[PDB]
RNA sequence: UUCGGGUCUUGUAAUUGGAAUGAGUACAAUGUAAAUACCUUAACGAGGAACAAUUGGAGGGCAAGUCUGGUGCCAGCAGCCG
């Protein structure tokens, strides 16, 4: 079960990160650019009604 | 949820004889209901 | 032993018996901690034929 | 005024001089100016600790500066001698860095120290 | 411009890792009125519910829904005035209070609910990693809450 | 090496004897037979190993004691 | 007042009262007289015996249909018949006519199911993990 | 007859162990601090209730009570030597501030993962089950042992591991054995 | 990824003084207001435009939080040309600079700064950029400062302080216009570690409707940094 | 999508 | 980046990353073979 | 709910290394009234580490296969049987 919970958990940091954005320790070396993109059009942030 | 799994075998098909290979592959029902639609669409078409 | 089973497997289908087991053999076994795990394991899968 | 400020006292010195020895045992420490120097460029530093009787004291002064502007706490102890025993090595130490780790076995310890150095600046 | 929302970093999927005592509670307006009904005082009833110290607050739509019950709910008005509950401020024109306080657990992820509302339960359920606290039978009760 | 201690000593001269405690430290090696326990403290203590008498040892777990 | 005496040495009414009309409930009434179990599925019993009469279903053209998994039982406590349900179609073959069979609660109406055969699991059959015993 | 020998369960099932929340918070507990099944944060969680529940009805009681000082000062006092509180925060109110991580941190297996024995959790579960740790001058193969403040310096490898000083274990022998012959 | 000679295609951002270099990866980018040299060795870029050669920068999201905004996709900024921008905690000119790009030549940047040592690089920076003003002062008292500073546009505040909420407060009630911008970057760490960040970013938002700033949207920095948000807020003086 | 939609048409039914 | 390595476009210098061309060879040829 | 949308080191049905250890076996001692076991411990004891964890539940897919109905090619029931 120990095995079977390890494997489980480390599935599901796997998928945190596909649900929102983690911090991953930041930058690390020579700063390259955004490798996925910058999207000019999309706004994350929570709106105060 | 009572089933074995032998029950759930793979069902293996076959392929085209061997004298008959000249005339290509052999036609299966899933191969066949693309080419019935595919016809469907012509004709309904056709038609209008 | 395989015809072991085989009797019983016979014996099962045509009308079971009285069936007793009797072990023997046992002073062969040099440990009593040996012993006694054969015993269970013996008696036990005894228990699921009989 | 002095260059070397804020100093700590003689009983914040043993605290500080307590936490720099057991980040040694836990490989969470970074001897030296240089060293320090790439902590702080990194954002892996979590306080700087310097010698006020350092020979010139203006070979560390960049670290101040580089803290300031990152927002990390500093400190100066008195002596150079008692800062490199305490960092593990045989040799007089100027500067050291406690890095950043929030799964140590000394984490409560760390920031009790860091608490008391942002009161002193 | 498109506007999604980012998920909370308090959430890990469905489990809230902020929400940690001591804990904060919106009380709702009916909460109040149960609460006397049951003989449950707020404070001690929420800290034999959690076993922790609660902070309750209380918003200024539901201080006007209290004083718009009338005098035959004086009582619950004197409660809700004890200096052991806080205060947030609103800044929205309505006095409807179910609206406001689903606003406020959509914008941050660290208040328990306290609600007998059957509408507005529903809305808190849908909403991840928010704990829901009641009074039911003698005592309070709380759902979505992990740590109890 | 092995060491042994004695502490608790009891004289009881109501039985004629003394009375006490044995540690046994025997590092690197699984435990020691109460013969040799017994011919050893003949040696400390003076007397004949037919007047000396040893029991209950129990080996810590993780062993050497 | 409540229709209820309520003075500090009214204790043996109230407590008269309360014996006299405790009676009104069913389940009292039902529990106190040991009457509990007549409405039980088995009369008291978690399960019950019974012999196989003969199989309703085997004759159905569909397999695994809801007919073929049916067989008529007597119970052994009081004769009445009554029909059960066996697991599956594969397991109706360890079921043969004039079987001790052991049911348990389980086509409206089939209300019971078999869960040991010959004093065999049916399951430890159909996994074959036993032998059924003739 | 001989008199009855006490016992106790040590855990407890939750009220509703199938809500979503609970299972992901069991999820990350297990995977963060090397868990084998939900029966030890059972266990924890068991102890965490009972400890608080004492201090909440401690705290219900006046102050400058006898009860409420001699057994919350006994309650304290063991918290803070187990380590789960702090020296600075020496009160009832933050016992009932206490969570089911700060008893997973005193564990024998998470202080052998942070104090560097091991390269994770689970290389400290197997680290301690196979009799390589010691505390103080005593191995210990309990992962569930919960380290004291002054026993927490005094983890080190055992002087009968072969990690503590002693001679390899069978495998390496006997791969040396056969590069020899 | 971006290297030395390396060809891009620049394109504006939906946020006027803003800009996208695009390639193989992209980047957040300014026109540069003192072309030729970098302010703290970030990566520039050049265009020959009818022929004058434009510089640009990079503006990287681990160094400044108000890019890290930019990357997280905030609604609205106030930061832009030709307003006049407060900007509380001006360490030196990492992300004033950056500020004072996008103001351009007609907006101004009052840059306030507490510690010397920072304070002398940002006024040696500040002489190559006329639209700085700097003002190594504190910002806690405001007073100090005020025949130097007009009404402003919008206040940014940066002061990494655990009464970073009086700051914010004081300063707008003398320095901003109705209506005005108001933007915040919160470190709960040194406001409250005692308690979770969710907890401490509440309560700032609740100290600011307590001082007639209305927020308007909330945005966490992950993966740029943790534990950190922005608050927009807009200062309605009259009501709210 | 299609694999989807086939779960959907379950839990409508 | 060196100066030989440098172009004018961004494609040109595309074309001289080695293992950029072999990597479009091998996809170009599977997918023109499916066709 | 369709409309689609969000995000980035992920996947492998791939190869490969020598370290660790007790279930068990066992000199021995310890233990015991005598034993057995535990705690100790020489020598043995891991790659399918075949030294072969279970018990319940949910959902697929397949054939020159079978049964049933019918506004052709479908649907239902099902499928250890071709
Ligand atoms: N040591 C030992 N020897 C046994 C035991 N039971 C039988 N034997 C020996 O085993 C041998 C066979 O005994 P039998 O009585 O002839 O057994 P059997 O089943 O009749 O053998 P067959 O008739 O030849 O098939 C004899 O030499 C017995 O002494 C036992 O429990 N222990
Ligand atoms: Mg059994
Ligand atoms: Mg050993
Ligand atoms: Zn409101």
């Amino acid at each position: 079960s120990r095995v079977k919970k390890r494997k489980k958990y480390q599935k599901a940091q796997k998928k945190l990160k596909s649900v929102r954005a983690v911090y991953s320790g930041g930058q690390s070396g020579v700063y390259e650019g955004e490798k996925t993109g910058i999207k000019k059009g999309l706004t994350r942030s929570v709106k105060f009604k | 949820k009572l089933v074995h799994d032998v029950q759930k075998k793979q069902h293996r098909e076959r392929s085209q004889l061997t004298s008959r290979s000249r005339y290509g592959f052999l036609e299966k029902h899933k191969d066949y209901v693309k080419r019935a639609q595919d016809f469907h669409r012509k004709q309904s078409t056709l038609k209008v | 032993e395989m015809e072991t089973m085989e009797f019983l497997n016979i014996a099962q289908h045509h009308g079971m018996p009285r069936v007793l087991g009797v072990a023997t053999h046992l002073d062969l076994f040099k440990s009593q901690s040996t012993l006694r795990a054969s015993k269970k394991r013996l008696k036990h899968r005894f228990w699921t034929e009989v | 005024n002095p260059k070397a400020f804020p100093l700590a006292d003689a009983a914040l010195t043993q605290q500080i001089l307590d936490v720099v020895q057991q980040a040694a045992n836990l490989r969470q420490l970074k001897k030296g100016a240089n060293e320090a120097t790439k902590t702080l460029n990194r954002g892996i530093s979590e306080f700087i600790i310097m010698a006020a009787d350092c020979e010139p004291i203006e070979i560390l002064l960049h670290l101040p500066l580089l803290c300031e502007d990152k927002n990390v706490p500093y400190v100066f102890v008195p002596s150079r001698v008692a800062l490199g025993r305490a960092c593990g090595v045989s040799r007089p130490v100027i500067a050291a860095s406690i890095t950043t780790n929030d799964a140590s076995a000394i984490k409560t310890q760390i920031y009790a120290v860091k608490d008391k150095i942002e009161t002193l600046l | 411009t498109r506007n999604i929302p980012q998920v909370s970093s308090a959430l890990f999927f469905q489990y809230n890792q902020a929400i940690k005592p001591p804990y904060q509670v919106l009380i709702d307006t009916n909460f109040i009125n149960f609460s006397i009904q049951k003989k449950v005082d707020i404070v001690r009833g929420m800290m034999d519910c959690l076993l922790a110290k609660c902070n309750p607050l209380i918003t200024d739509c539901v201080m006007a829904e209290l004083e718009k019950l009338g005098p035959k709910y004086r009582i619950a008005l004197k409660l809700a005035r004890d200096p052991r509950i806080k205060r947030l401020s609103c800044s929205h024109k309505g006095t409807y209070a179910d609206d406001c306080l689903v606003h406020r657990v959509l914008q941050h992820k660290c208040y328990i609910v306290a609600t007998n509302d059957a509408g507005l339960k529903q809305r808190i359920r849908k909403i991840p990693g928010i704990p829901l606290m009641s009074v039911g039978g003698h005592a309070y009760v709380i759902e979505k809450l992990p740590d109890v | 090496a092995v060491t042994i201690r004695t502490r608790k000593v009891i004289s009881n001269p109501l039985l004629a004897r003394k009375q006490f405690v044995v540690d046994v430290l025997h590092p690197n090696r699984a435990n020691v037979s109460k013969d040799e326990l017994r011919e050893k403290l003949a040696e400390v203590y003076k007397a004949e190993k037919d007047a000396v008498s040893v029991f209950g040892f129990r080996t810590q777990f993780g062993g050497g004691k | 007042g409540k229709g209820k005496p309520r003075g500090l040495n009214s204790a043996r009414k109230l407590r008269v009262h309360r014996r006299n009309n405790r009676w009104a409930e069913n389940n009292y009434k039902k529990r106190l007289l040991g009457t509990a179990f007549k409405s039980s599925p088995f009369g008291g019993s978690s399960h019950a015996k019974g012999i196989v009469l003969e199989k309703l279903g085997i004759e159905s053209k569909q397999p695994n249909s809801a007919i073929r998994k049916c067989v008529r039982v007597q119970l052994i406590k009081n004769g009445k018949k009554v029909t059960a349900f066996v697991p599956n179609d594969g397991c109706l073959n360890f079921v043969d006519e004039n079987d001790e069979v052991l049911l348990a609660g389980f086509i409206p109406g089939v209300r019971f199911k078999v869960v040991k055969v010959s004093g065999v699991s049916l399951l430890a059959l159909w996994k074959e993990k036993k032998e059924k015993p003739r | 007859p001989r008199a009855p020998r006490t016992y106790s369960k040590t855990y407890s099932t939750p009220k509703r162990p199938y809500e979503s929340s609970r299972l992901d918070a069991e999820l990350k507990l297990a995977g963060e601090f090397g868990l084998k099944n939900k029966k030890e944060i059972y266990r924890i969680s068991f102890q965490l209730s009972k400890i608080r529940r004492a201090a909440r009805d401690l705290l219900t009681r006046d102050e400058k009570d006898p009860k409420r000082l001699f057994e919350g000062n006994a309650l304290i006092r063991r918290l803070v030597r187990v380590g789960v509180l702090s020296e600075d925060k020496k009160k009832l109110d933050y016992v009932l501030a206490l969570k089911v991580e700060d008893f997973l941190e005193r564990r024998l297996q998470t202080q052998v993962y942070k104090l560097g024995l091991a390269k994770s959790v689970h290389h400290a579960r197997v680290l301690i089950t196979q009799r390589h740790i010691a505390v103080g001058k005593q191995i210990v193969n309990i992962p569930s042992f919960m380290v004291r403040l002054d026993s927490e310096k005094h983890i080190d490898f055992a002087p009968t591991s072969p990690f503590g000083g002693a001679r390899p274990g069978r495998v390496a022998r006997r791969n040396a054995a056969r590069k020899a012959e | 990824g971006a290297r030395g000679g390396a060809k891009v295609v620049i394109e504006p951002h939906r946020h006027a003084g803003v800009y996208i270099a695009r390639g193989k990866e992209d980047l957040l980018v300014t026109k540069n207001m003192a072309p030729g040299e970098s302010v703290y060795g970030e990566k520039r870029i050049s265009v020959e435009e009818p022929p004058t050669k434009v510089e640009y920068r990079v503006w990287n999201p681990f160094r400044s939080k108000l890019a890290a905004g930019i990357m997280g996709g905030l609604d609205e900024l106030f930061i832009a040309p030709g307003k006049k921008v407060l900007y509380l905690g001006a360490a030196s000119g990492t992300s004033v600079s950056h500020v004072s790009d996008v103001v351009g030549p007609e907006g101004v940047v009052y840059a306030v700064e507490f510690s010397h040592r920072p304070g002398r690089e940002l006024i040696s920076m500040a002489k190559k950029r006329p639209n700085i003003i700097p003002i190594i002062e504190d910002a806690r008292h405001p007073q100090k400062y005020r025949m130097l500073i007009g009404m402003v546009d919008c206040v940014f505040a940066d002061v990494a302080q655990p009464d970073q909420a009086r700051i914010i407060a004081l300063n707008s009630h003398m320095f901003l216009k109705d209506q005005g911008g108001v933007v915040i970057s919160i470190k709960a760490n040194c406001i409250d570690s005692t308690v979770d960040a969710e907890t401490v970013f509440a309560r700032e938002v609740q100290k600011l409707r307590e001082e007639r700033i209305k927020p308007l949207e909330q945005l966490t920095l992950e993966p740029y940094e943790r534990d950190h948000c922005i608050v927009v807020g807009r200062y309605m003086r009259s009501g709210l | 999508r299609k694999e989807r939609l086939k779960k959907l048409a379950k839990m409508e039914e | 980046m060196n100066r030989k390595e440098r172009k004018s476009t961004i494609l040109e210098t595309l074309m001289g990353d080695e293992a950029s061309n072999k990597y479009f060879k091998r996809k170009y040829n599977e997918i023109q073979e499916k066709s």
